């Protein structure tokens, strides 16, 4: 089972429309790779990026010999997935992945809710309030 | 000089005049995209 | 498709569908044409006309 | 054409205010860097840039003094309020119209492979 | 023309998605075809851009997104509370990527011009650089490549005598 | 620090919980973790701190401590999860559609994404291409 024809088996169960599957089919193949490659410890991002990618247009490579996908807006929506990934692990961890991994009931759309309403500022705008006023803390600190 | 109406120092206005400068309009450059040479 | 418009004369009562590449590039052959364009010259001279 | 200027150009001190003794005392070689530090200086030379090469292959002793024979060239950058930068002078040396013409001949006659009167 | 400083990152997603770089000045072009945190990381470059471009030539620098977008809000028309929604989360964005990139501190970035039109002067900000003693000595060495594209470019309209009074074309004789 | 507190809405009894989730993420952005470790040294340092962290709380209005702790784990865990990749449709829906994805994303992109993402069999073919991949990633040079 070369890996070109098993996504592409896989790739031909996606329900169709019309021109509009080669969006669907690309991110399909973007979304699955770029958040399933591991990362190496030894490289930052720059290179990580440019070794995932390369590995990740191997694969269009094999698959564009079984099911035809666009090579270059596939590898647009790998960039874009791969750069979410590396954020998330270097940045801030959102926290609808603590709930959904995780007592966990009340969410972030029960409190932008209420913000909205009043005009306030919002789950995110709070949250950039907190790290700032929490720099001056950690920096001091260690 | 019994009447002093105002003949002289009227409210002058200045009317814009703003052209854009481009290698091709819109139209001719969607249609004939620009290639340096 | 897409939609551009012109205010030439030339086109009084004229729709044209021509093709073009969904993305753009440079010096790319899918576009229906290319203009190939060199900085138009700016020259500035004294001339002793007459 | 800059880029080689400045490494030939490029020392501790101002190139031209080293030449300040050497064998050119009241040669055509020293009237030449006269007359060049002026053209930064001013854009005017005494002696056109096509003329100089043949003065200066056959360097006559006739008559040298007739060009300049009261400044020097220690003296020219203060009397004409010049920058002894390196980069300096060479942006003053390219900005005149005929700067770069001036240069690439100027670089030929002072380390180009010029046939020399024994 | 307008240079418009952007990171790698988001030059390669023009290039590889083929988004029109023509109207990236047009803010309703550029925000349709760009992400809330590519339009922060622009005015991010924008304020490392070390450089002081030739005003005397009408060379500027181009206005952040971020601006544009907060200016549109306050303007009066149908897409002005989406436009006011959008600079809320470009704000957000921004402090939290400021908050984490905040230790780069002391280091300067390469610079690729890639000219658009005579209206728009794109410039990649690439890979980083440390330097912390006389940063603004190695940024200038470090650029050499970013000074020739440049004059190279405007040398095609301005005239040559002027270009050669402004301070990109000392950049690069001091470079080399 | 209770300026912006004060600027959460309340809600329920929720509101040390809230903030406990909050307080856990900006400590989490600021202390990275270095790819170059596993997940013990690195770890043991970052929980290590912000635990030091948590005794400035009585500078706060309701922060849930021990809460807070099991928020600020969770976030490593995750973070290690998606440095050696992750496959499980149940954690790559989250990450897809999400606060952090929608900024990356650009609103055409998002639509896709949300018409793959939300097909009925998005999680059993998500679910066999992570096997396919898993299986033969290594088989690409």
């Amino acid at each position: 089972q070369q890996l070109g024809f098993e996504l592409s088996r896989i790739l031909k169960q996606l329900p169709n429309l019309g021109g509009s599957d080669r969006k669907t089919r690309a991110m399909l193949l973007a979304n699955a790779v770029a958040l399933q490659i591991p990362f190496e410890t030894l490289l930052d991002f720059d290179e990580q990026q440019d070794k995932a990618v390369a590995k990740f247009k191997k694969i269009l490579s094999k698959v564009n010999e079984n099911i035809a996908v666009d090579t270059k807006l596939a590898v647009t929506y790998f960039n874009n997935i791969l750069r979410i990934r590396q954020s998330l692990i270097t940045g801030i961890t959102d926290p609808c992945l603590v709930k959904a991994v995780l007592n966990d009931y009340l969410t972030v759309d029960d409190v932008n809710i209420v913000s909205a309403v009043v005009n306030g500022p919002d789950y995110n705008r709070i949250q950039a309030d907190m790290g700032n006023a929490l720099n001056q803390l950690i920096g001091s600190i260690d | 000089n019994y009447n002093e109406k105002s003949q002289r120092d009227f409210r002058v206005v200045t009317i814009g005049y703003n052209l854009a400068a481009s290698r091709q309009d819109e139209f001719a450059e969607r249609i004939y995209p620009t290639t340096v040479i | 498709y897409d939609i551009v418009s012109t205010n030439n004369q030339l086109f009084d009562g004229k729709l044209v569908v021509i093709p073009t590449r969904a993305v753009q590039q440079e010096n790319d052959i899918l576009s229906w044409g290319q203009f190939f364009y060199v900085s138009t010259v700016i020259a500035d001279l004294p001339i002793t006309r007459g | 054409v800059l880029a080689c200027a400045i490494r030939l150009f490029s020392g501790n001190y101002n190139w031209f205010i080293l030449q300040d003794n050497n064998s050119n005392i009241d040669s055509y070689n020293y009237q030449f860097l006269l007359d060049t530090v002026r053209y930064i200086a001013t854009g005017h030379r005494r002696i056109s840039i096509t003329q100089w090469p043949m003065l200066l292959a056959t360097e006559p002793d006739a008559g040298a003094q007739l060009i300049e024979p009261r400044a020097e060239i220690a003296t020219l950058f203060n009397e004409l309020k010049l920058d002894l930068d390196t980069v300096s002078m060479i942006q003053n040396w390219v900005k005149h119209k005929n700067g770069m013409n001036d240069l690439m001949y100027t670089l030929h006659l002072l380390f180009g492979s010029v046939e020399v009167i024994d | 023309t307008q240079v418009l400083v952007m990171p790698k990152a988001v030059f390669e997603s023009y290039k590889t998605a083929g988004v029109q770089f023509n109207k990236l000045l047009d803010t309703n072009y550029i925000v349709s075809e760009t992400s809330v945190n590519d339009l922060a990381e622009i005015h991010q470059a924008l304020t490392a851009f070390p450089f002081l471009l030739p005003e005397k030539l009408d060379i500027k620098l181009a206005v952040s997104p971020i601006i544009k977008v907060a200016e549109l809000g306050e303007i009066d028309g149908p897409e002005q509370f989406k436009m006011k929604d959008l600079h809320n989360r470009l704000e957000s964005r921004l402090a939290t990527n400021e908050l984490r990139d905040a230790g780069n501190r002391n280091l300067v970035y390469d610079y690729y011009l890639y000219p658009v039109d005579e209206n728009l002067w794109v410039a990649v900000q690439q890979s980083a650089h440390i330097a912390s003693s006389d940063p603004r000595r190695v940024s200038i060495q470090l650029n050499h490549t970013f000074f020739d594209s440049m004059i190279n470019e405007m040398l095609n309209t301005r005239p040559r005598e002027s270009v050669a009074s402004t301070q990109i074309f000392t950049y690069y004789l001091e470079s080399c």
